[PDB]
């Protein structure tokens, strides 16, 4: 069995920050982003 | 004395017409008057799900 992520899979990253805008995020009305895409390429993996 | 102030208003009643046609038209009629309010936010939360 080996896992492969497509196009119906999700990749989910978790994120906390310490500035202090984020310690302001608590009671939130709205969110709003304009994030770039990434490209994410498999390496080689040898079975010996 | 009280002469006058007697005779004098039965003199002045003409005006009770006047008057009284003004309460009911100027009611008849009226502006709309303005609520102020708006002290601060109304802010509430904006989606269900």
């Amino acid at each position: 069995r080996y896992e492969v992520i497509k196009e119906n899979s999700y990749v989910y990253v978790d994120y906390w920050d310490d500035s202090q805008a984020f310690r302001n995020m608590v009671y939130v009305r709205s969110l709003a982003a304009n994030l770039n895409s990434v490209i994410c390429t498999g390496g080689d993996y040898s079975f010996a | 004395m009280a002469s006058l102030i007697y005779r004098q208003l039965l003199t002045n009643s003409y005006t009770v017409d006047l008057s009284d046609e003004i309460q009911e038209i100027g009611s008849t009629k009226t502006q709309n008057v303005t609520i102020n309010l708006g002290p601060f936010a109304q802010t509430g939360y904006a989606p269900v799900n």
